């Protein structure tokens, strides 16, 4: 088939930056129309890799004064200790601001067809930021692959509770 | 000019101020001139009304209320003082001549090719050039400065002014 | 493209006014309950 | 044969349709130059057979909205599992249920409002449940909060998997006729797959959850020394040491030595004397019946390979010699229209709520159900008043077969018609049955009622005057009380309490005592069998007069929601097959509104109360029935003016918002009659002279504003006497029982 | 107290026979030509203010006292 | 005879024994609960209730009734809620005159009422504002009433 695969080929994508392929096993793409999808994708890896890059940062010791860490998640230590302080709340509001405000009308162009759906432009970068071609989709696939690493990894990265009950670098520190 | 192709909106380029931004389409709808001078409108009245914060200091404090920099219940202050009516007499009998047609947007007198009514305009070093967009600037940054003074006389209640030394919370 | 002019019939913004000003009322009822005076 | 095919890409999915309202008729996409436009799209909102007479294109509509229904219910029920979850007192009602009633419902805090969070107990307040959800949890065996959360995430997951199979089945996949008239099929799977599966799935969830769970509660373990259903799974041993038949695995399910599973499945009946419900063990064994007995009915149905029936050949071989044809028709009557489907559906749907009703008051079959008796009779009420507005809905929709779906062709001298050659001799035969049950059914309450008040007190109809004993009923009670010895060999207790034993007490409240049925009983079952055949009377005659009367010779050619013809003949105002339908939902509230006033009035005399030392017995009422009922003067007074007492003193209470729902339901009660008396021959020119009031301040509306038309102006006055009526009924019953039980 | 419900009801039965003999008059007893612009023929032709009217301010205290009686009983 | 209500012995009364029947619901829990704490909540809302009614008129029934002469003492009782909703009403139905004869002439004035031209709509939901002076000069322009319109039979 066209996919790298047992065999779908090609139902209906195989163009966008899968560069390995396009994988896609389940109907979603079949009925879903896959723009929707695409902005799904690549908004969540986004925030996957704050996510990952969160959990490492807040695990490499950095607090003004607040509550040590003994885990990053579990809420009436870590997340409902910040709800109560009233204090996640606008960094919440904020992405209120971006998502119902900047992000919302976005997803519309995001439903029209004249977005390709990553693209909040957002090159802050001298030499290297190719908004044509070669180094724009190759870095798109680099984006979208370490986004979607960061996708399992958060994953792995919090469900290490039931026999662990302890850090990631501690998790180390055993086995 | 926002980047990701959302500048098609009702809105025209060489209005003053403009730099591109409407992600809610708010332009649709709402008479894209009209809104032009609530921006206008907001931004002188806001601009005023944050220059009071900064003319809390001792000039100008004329025997009437000796009571400086409350900005809270200074509003209970003189409403209960009276005279605030008088000064919503002041701006109503200003504002009849101002516009003359003086209706939101039912019959909004687009005459004069700008949201500024008559060249209320004594020193008249500048004419309707590209200092609107400067007046355009200086009067967002004395909207949402004027936000930041009275929420920071709402949760704080301390200082509009010695927040900026070295007082944080 | 054509759902704005679904949200501007009349049950819909019907809904989306008389649940505005009811949020008025009762907005207005939980900050200043009890008010006969005025 | 059997197969499906599916037309993909069948409607795109803009919301261009939506900036169009009346797209869907060709009859109603002009616009509205009147206000009566505005009701008439919702009218014709859901007339599928209206819109086209394409049955492909209708059933592809219809089918696509039942998973907008299902939807519907899965918003619905994971509403329930959530308010269960975050605002019940459920964990706290699981320790001591006799004490906690229960409320899910927290009223937030605005003006006054707050009073109506009753201090149920549990230490957190809210308005107290009738519905009865935490009798169900406790019987399936939820826990904690934290399933509750869980099972209401899953309601919004399926919720979405109905939303999205809704528009999946009518936009990008959406089948032909040819699967839809493939009915075989569809019966061979709801019988074995929906409800064979449902009740065999349902006996592993009670088996491997609730028989330990409530072995446990029944035991009385506290809510945290229970472990999960997750634990009962890993090991048999948590089990074997509850129900010793679980260390002998499946071997002897295989090897069919069923005697071994006596732990896990009996035959015993009656009540669980410690928490008031039915023994799960009954429950469970009861819905494995169901399973097998279900799976073997599915397959009786030929589809693709050739074993099984079609209906064809089941209806063309009742040729009977008083029918002629015999059922030649129906399958191709049952398969091409479908209001007749949803007039045989909806009488056998609510004649099944009824049925639910009524074993659900006398065999109690959640833990702790009969202990709280709000619980117990809003679910006998509830299901009651469904299980008759469904009835009211099969006489509906076989009018509208009748009306549009009816072909002579296909429909000739079978038995259908054949009744309608004789349908003066149905209907007249119906009014004699009426007059004769209400001479017979209210005659005898004038009677007493007259005897009473002559003084001759020894004229009336009591057990001490001249008695009507029902004789039957007594007598096949008392086979009920001679069943489990003699002829239900293996049982060992009756059917219900309510038929033999004496009564079961649960925390010194009387779950079950055996109902005594003796002269006053009889009269109001003659009550209910006159109010039943007086809306056959209506149900009929809208049916058999639905297509061509001998009065109005051409109402297929008028139609269903037709007002009347006119004038001529003396007036032939609301003649339609709908306006009999009209009728019939006031005397579904007559009928169905001395039934629960027959059950909420005995079962305050005769069953329900407190017990007391040495087991000497309390009734709410205090056996003031027999006595009471026999009259209208007892009824009115014994009943309506004595149990209103807790609805109107409700004030400054947290049953004060039924003494508003019992006011408000009569403004909404008396606010029909003016929808039922008057026309629009009134309020047009009412509304018509107002319109000059607006056109002199140019006020004018564009869209015209007529008033309402007849069918709706009568439809609103069945719709406010019924939403008033019920609700009256509905504040007052639970703010009667809230108030003791 | 029974004689004052006997002649209220009466009282109201009586009005509602006025009324209901002025559309006795006005149907099959009026001739607008010996009522040539006359006072019922003026009457007849302000009818719409007169109802709207009625209309009016019987929709203000329908509001007014079910609005009070509502509110005080809530 | 309306008492001034702050010294009225039967409104009193009921300040005592509201304030006690809610507060025995008060004792049915700890000093800690969240319910113990929306009593205190509610009794806060009992006493700045029967506080804030201070300058009303409770006759003998101990109940605050009103006054509707326009007295100029009991003009918040009445008169000034009476301006004020007539100001609002005044709003509401200029609104909905204006856009009336807005759709009046328009292209098609049917489907101008089903959905509502959410621009030119809340233009006349804003710009009815001064209805007064703005209703009353499209009054001396002889342009709020009309003539000649619709009527039956005479
Ligand atoms: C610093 C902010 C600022 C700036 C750049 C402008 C600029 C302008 N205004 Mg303006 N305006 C402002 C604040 C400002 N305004 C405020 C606060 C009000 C409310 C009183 C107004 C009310 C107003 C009216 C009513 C009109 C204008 C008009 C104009 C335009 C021509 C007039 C002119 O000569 O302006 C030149 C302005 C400056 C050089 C700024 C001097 C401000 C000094 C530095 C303030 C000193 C503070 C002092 C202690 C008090 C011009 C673009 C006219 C217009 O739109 O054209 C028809 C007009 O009719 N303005
Ligand atoms: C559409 C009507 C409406 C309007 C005008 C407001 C207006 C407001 N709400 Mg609000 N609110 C609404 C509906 C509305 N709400 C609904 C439907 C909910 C339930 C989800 C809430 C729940 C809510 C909370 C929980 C809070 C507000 C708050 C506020 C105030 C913040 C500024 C403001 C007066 C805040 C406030 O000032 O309350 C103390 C606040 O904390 N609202
Ligand atoms: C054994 C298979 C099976 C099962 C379980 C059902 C179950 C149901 N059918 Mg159904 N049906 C089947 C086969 C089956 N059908 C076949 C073969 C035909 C064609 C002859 C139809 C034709 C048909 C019609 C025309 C209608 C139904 C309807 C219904 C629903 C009745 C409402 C109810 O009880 O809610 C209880 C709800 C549940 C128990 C949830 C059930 C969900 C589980 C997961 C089973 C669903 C599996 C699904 C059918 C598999 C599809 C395959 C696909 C994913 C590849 C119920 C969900 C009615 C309805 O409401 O439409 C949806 C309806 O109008 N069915
Ligand atoms: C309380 C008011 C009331 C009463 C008494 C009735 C009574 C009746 N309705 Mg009914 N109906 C009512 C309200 C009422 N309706 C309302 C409000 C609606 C609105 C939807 C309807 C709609 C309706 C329909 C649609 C139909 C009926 C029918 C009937 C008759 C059923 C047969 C029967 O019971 O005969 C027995 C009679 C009685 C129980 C009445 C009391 C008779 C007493 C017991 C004996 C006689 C008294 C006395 C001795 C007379 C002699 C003395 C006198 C001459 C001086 C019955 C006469 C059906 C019909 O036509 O008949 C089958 C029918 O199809 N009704
Ligand atoms: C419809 C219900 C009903 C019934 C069953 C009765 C029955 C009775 N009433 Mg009565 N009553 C009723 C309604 C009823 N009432 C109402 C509605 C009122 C108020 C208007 C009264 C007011 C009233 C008074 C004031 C008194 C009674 C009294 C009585 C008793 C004697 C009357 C008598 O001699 O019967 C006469 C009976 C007949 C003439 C028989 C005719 C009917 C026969 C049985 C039909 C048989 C047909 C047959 C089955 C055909 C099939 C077979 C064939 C084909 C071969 C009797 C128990 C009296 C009493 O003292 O009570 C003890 C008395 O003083 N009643
Ligand atoms: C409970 C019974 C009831 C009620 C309330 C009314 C009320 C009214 N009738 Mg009436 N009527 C009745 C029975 C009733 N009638 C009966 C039995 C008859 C004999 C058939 C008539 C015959 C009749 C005639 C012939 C006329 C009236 C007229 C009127 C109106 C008088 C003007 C007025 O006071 O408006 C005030 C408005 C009200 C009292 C309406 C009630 C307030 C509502 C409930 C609030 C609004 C809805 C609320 C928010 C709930 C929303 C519901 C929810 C689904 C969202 C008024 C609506 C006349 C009319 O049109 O006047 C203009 C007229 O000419 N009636
Ligand atoms: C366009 C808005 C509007 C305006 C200005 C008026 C104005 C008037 N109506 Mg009214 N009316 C309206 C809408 C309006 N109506 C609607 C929608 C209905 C149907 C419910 C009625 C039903 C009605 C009746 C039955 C009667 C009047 C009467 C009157 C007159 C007396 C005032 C009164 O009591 O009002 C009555 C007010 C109501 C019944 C309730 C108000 C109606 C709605 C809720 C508010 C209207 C706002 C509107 C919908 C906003 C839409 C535009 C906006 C979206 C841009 C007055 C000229 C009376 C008359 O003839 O007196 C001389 C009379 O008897 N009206
Ligand atoms: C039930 C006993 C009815 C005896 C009818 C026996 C019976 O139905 O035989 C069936 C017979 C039809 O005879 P065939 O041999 O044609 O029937 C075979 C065909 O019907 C199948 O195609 O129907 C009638 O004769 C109709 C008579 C209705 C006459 C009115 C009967 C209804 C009155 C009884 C109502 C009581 C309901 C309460 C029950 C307690
Ligand atoms: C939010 C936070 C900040 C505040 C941050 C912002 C920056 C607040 C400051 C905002 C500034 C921009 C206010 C600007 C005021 C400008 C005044 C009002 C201009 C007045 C001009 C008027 C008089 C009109 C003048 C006509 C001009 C023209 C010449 C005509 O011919 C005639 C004439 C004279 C009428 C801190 C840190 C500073 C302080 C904190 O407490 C709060
Ligand atoms: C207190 C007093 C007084 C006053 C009073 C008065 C006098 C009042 C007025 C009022 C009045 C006294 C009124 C009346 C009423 C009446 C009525 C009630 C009428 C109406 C009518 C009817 C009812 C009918 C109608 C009609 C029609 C419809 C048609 C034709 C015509 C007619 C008219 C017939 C006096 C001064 C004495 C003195 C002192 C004391
Ligand atoms: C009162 C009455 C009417 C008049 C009922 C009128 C026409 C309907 C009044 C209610 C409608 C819904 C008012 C329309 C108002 C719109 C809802 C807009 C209002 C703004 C917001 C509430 C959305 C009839 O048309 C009628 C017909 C046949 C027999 C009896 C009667 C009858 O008794």
């Amino acid at each position: 088939p066209s996919m790298p695969f047992l065999k779908r080929p090609s139902k209906l994508d195989g163009s966008l930056p899968g560069g390995e392929g396009c994988f896609d096993p389940l109907g979603f793409t079949e009925v879903f129309s896959l723009e929707w999808l695409r902005e799904a994708e690549i908004k969540h890896c986004r925030v996957a890799m704050l996510a990952v890059l969160g959990v490492i940062a807040q695990e490499f010791g950095t607090f003004d004064f607040y509550n040590a860490k003994s885990k990053l998640q579990l809420s009436p230590d870590l997340h409902n200790q910040f709800v109560q302080n009233g204090a996640l709340q606008q960094i919440l509001l904020f992405v209120c601001a971006w998502e119902f405000i900047v992000g919302l009308p976005a997803l519309i162009e995001s439903v029209n067809g004249n977005r390709e759906p990553g693209y909040f432009g957002f090159d802050p970068l001298k030499l290297g930021g190719t908004v044509g071609s070669a180094q724009w989709k190759r870095m798109q696939a680099g984006e979208l692959r370490n986004g979607r690493l960061a996708m399992i990894a958060f994953g792995g990265f919090f469900h290490q509770q039931l026999l662990t009950k302890q850090g990631i670098i501690e998790q180390l520190a055993h086995f | 000019a926002l980047p990701f192709l959302s500048k098609p909106p009702n809105l025209s380029p060489d209005m003053p101020g403009y730099r591109g931004f409407d992600p809610l389409r708010f332009s649709d709808a709402f008479d894209v001139n009209w809104l032009q001078e609530g921006e206008i409108k907001n931004g002188r009245v806001a601009m005023l009304a944050c220059l009071h914060f900064f003319v809390t200091e001792f000039y100008q404090f004329p025997f009437f209320a000796g009571a400086p920099k409350l900005a809270g219940p200074a509003h209970d202050y003189f409403v209960k003082s009276g005279a605030m009516i008088q000064i919503l007499a002041f701006i109503g009998f200003l504002e009849f001549l101002l516009h003359r047609g003086k209706v939101l947007y039912s019959d909004m007198e687009w005459k004069g090719r700008k949201p500024g009514e008559l060249g209320f305009n004594p020193l008249n070093l500048p004419n309707d050039k590209a200092m609107r967009d400067r007046e355009v600037n200086n009067g967002r940054l004395a909207m949402l400065g004027f936000a930041g003074i009275i929420h920071g006389e709402f949760l704080n209640g301390k200082m509009p002014f010695e927040q900026i030394t070295n007082f944080q919370p | 493209m054509n759902l704005k002019k679904y949200l501007s019939t009349a049950p819909v913004v019907a809904t989306l006014w008389l649940f505005l000003t009811a949020g008025i009322l009762i907005e207005l009822n939980r900050f200043f309950p009890d008010s006969l005076f005025y | 044969q059997v197969k499906v095919v599916v037309d993909r890409d069948v409607v795109p999915t803009s919301f261009e349709k939506w900036a169009k309202p009346g797209h869907f008729s060709r009859s109603l996409a002009k616009g509205p130059k009147t206000t009566t436009w505005i009701w008439n799209l919702h009218a014709d909102a859901h007339d599928f057979d209206s819109h086209t007479s394409s049955l492909e294109e209708v059933s592809r509509k219809i089918f696509s909205a039942h998973f907008g229904q299902l939807a519907i219910i899965f918003i619905w029920l994971s509403g329930m599992y959530f308010h269960g979850a975050r605002f019940s007192n459920y964990v706290a009602w699981l320790s001591n249920p006799t004490g906690i009633k229960p409320s899910a419902q927290v009223v937030w805090p605005i003006v006054g409002q707050q009073i109506l969070n009753a201090d149920v107990g549990g230490g957190m307040q809210g308005i107290q449940i009738t519905s009865g959800l935490f009798q169900l949890w406790r019987a399936s065996g939820i826990v904690n909060e934290l399933q509750l959360y869980v099972t209401a995430l899953g309601g919004l997951g399926m919720a979405g998997l109905m939303i999205f199979a809704g528009w999946f089945h009518y936009h990008k996949a959406a089948p032909k006729l040819e699967w839809f008239q493939n009915v075989e099929s569809m019966l061979n799977h709801h019988l074995a797959g929906l409800l064979g599966l449902g009740s065999l799935s349902w006996a592993g969830h009670q088996i491997h959850v609730s028989l330990p769970i409530n072995k446990l509660l029944d035991a009385g373990v506290a809510p945290s020394s229970i472990p999960l259903p997750h634990e009962f799974i890993l090991n048999r041993n948590l089990m074997a040491e509850l129900y010793p038949s679980f260390q002998q695995g499946l071997v002897p399910f295989f090897t069919l030595n069923w005697k071994q599973y006596s732990d896990i499945l009996t035959f015993k009946g009656g009540l669980s004397p410690v928490t008031g419900g039915l023994w799960l063990t009954d429950v469970a064994h009861h819905h494995l019946a169901i399973a097998v007995l279900f799976l073997v009915a599915g397959h009786m149905y030929r589809t693709n390979w050739g074993i099984g029936h079609s209906i064809k050949q089941i209806l063309e071989a009742h040729k009977g010699p008083l029918t002629g044809e015999g059922h030649k028709g129906l399958y191709e009557i049952l398969t091409t229209s479908w209001h007749a489907n949803l007039a045989i559906n909806l009488a056998m749907l609510g004649s099944l709520s009824i049925i639910v009703a009524h074993h659900m008051y006398a065999m109690p079959p959640y833990p702790y159900l009969a202990t709280d008796y709000p619980t117990q009779l809003s679910l006998f009420t509830h299901h009651m008043w469904i299980g008759g507005f469904c009835i009211v809905g099969a006489g509906a929709h076989a009018a509208i077969y009748m009306v549009r779906d009816y072909s002579p062709t296909v429909n000739f001298n079978n038995v259908l018609d054949r009744m309608i050659r004789h349908r003066d001799a149905i209907i007249s035969h119906l009014n004699w049955v009426c007059i004769f049950l209400g001479m017979h059914s209210f005659g005898l309450y004038i009677h007493n009622d007259t005897m009473r008040a002559l003084g001759r007190a020894q004229d009336m109809f009591s057990d001490t005057a001249i008695q009507l004993q029902p004789v039957f009923a007594q007598w096949i009670q008392q086979i009920h009380t001679l069943a489990p010895g003699n002829t239900a060999v293996n049982a060992l207790a009756t059917a219900s309490y309510a038929f033999g034993a004496d009564t079961v007490t649960v925390g010194s409240k009387i779950a079950m005592m055996p109902i005594k049925l003796g002269t006053a009983d009889f009269m109001v079952h003659h009550i209910h069998a006159f109010t039943i055949h007086v809306t056959t009377l209506i149900l009929l005659k809208g049916v058999l007069y639905a297509r061509n009367s001998r009065l109005i010779p051409d109402k297929a050619n008028l139609g269903f929601r037709f007002p009347c013809d006119g004038p001529g003949r003396g007036g032939t105002c609301q003649v339609s097959a709908w306006d009999h339908v009209f009728l019939g939902l006031f005397w579904m509230y007559n009928a169905l509104s001395i039934v629960i006033f027959h059950f909420s009035w005995k079962m305050q005399s005769d069953v329900w109360g407190t017990v007391t030392s040495n087991g000497a017995i309390s009734h709410i009422t205090g056996g003031n029935f027999a006595q009471s009922a026999i009259t209208i003067n007892g009824w009115l007074r014994d009943f309506l003016w004595a149990q209103a007492s807790q609805v109107i003193q409700s004030y400054g209470s947290s049953l004060s918002a039924y003494g508003l729902m019992f006011l408000g339901a009569h403004f909404v009660w008396a606010f029909s009659l003016m929808f039922l008396f008057s026309g629009r021959g009134y309020w047009q020119e009412l509304i018509e002279s107002i319109v000059w009031a607006h056109n002199k301040l140019k006020v004018a509306p564009a869209i015209a504003p007529r008033a309402l038309s007849i069918t709706q102006g009568r439809a609103v006055g069945v719709a406010h006497y019924l939403l008033g009526g019920i609700a009256t009924t509905w504040a007052f019953f639970l703010a009667r029982i809230i108030a003791v039980g | 107290s029974a004689l004052y419900t006997h002649h209220q009801y009466i009282a109201g039965l009586l009005i509602v026979g006025a009324f209901a003999h002025g559309a006795i008059f006005f149907i099959r007893d009026y001739d607008p030509e010996q009522n040539q612009d006359n006072v019922l023929a003026r009457m007849l032709a302000h009818k719409e203010a007169v109802i709207s009217h009625l209309s009016w301010v019987s929709l203000f205290l329908g509001f007014h006292t079910l609005g009070l009686y509502v509110h005080n009983d809530v | 005879v309306l008492t001034p209500c702050q010294q009225s012995e039967a409104f009193h009364k009921r300040e005592i024994n509201e304030v006690r029947t809610l507060e025995n619901r008060q004792a049915n829990y700890e000093a800690n609960s969240p319910s113990y704490l929306a009593l205190q909540s509610q009794i806060d809302q009992v006493h700045k209730r029967f506080d804030k009614y201070g300058t009303l008129l409770c006759g003998q029934d101990g109940l605050p009734h009103l006054i509707t002469d326009g007295d100029w003492r009991h003009a918040r009782e009445f008169t000034i809620p009476a301006l004020l909703f007539l100001y609002i009403t005044g709003w509401i139905g200029w609104v909905g005159r204006s856009y009336l004869k807005y759709t009046k002439e328009t292209k098609n004035p049917t489907e101008q009422e089903i959905i509502l031209d959410v621009p030119m709509a809340l233009k006349y939901m804003l710009s009815g504002f001064l209805w007064p002076l703005s209703a009353w000069q499209e009054y001396r322009s002889g342009q709020l009433l009309a003539k000649e319109d619709e009527i039956t039979v005479s």
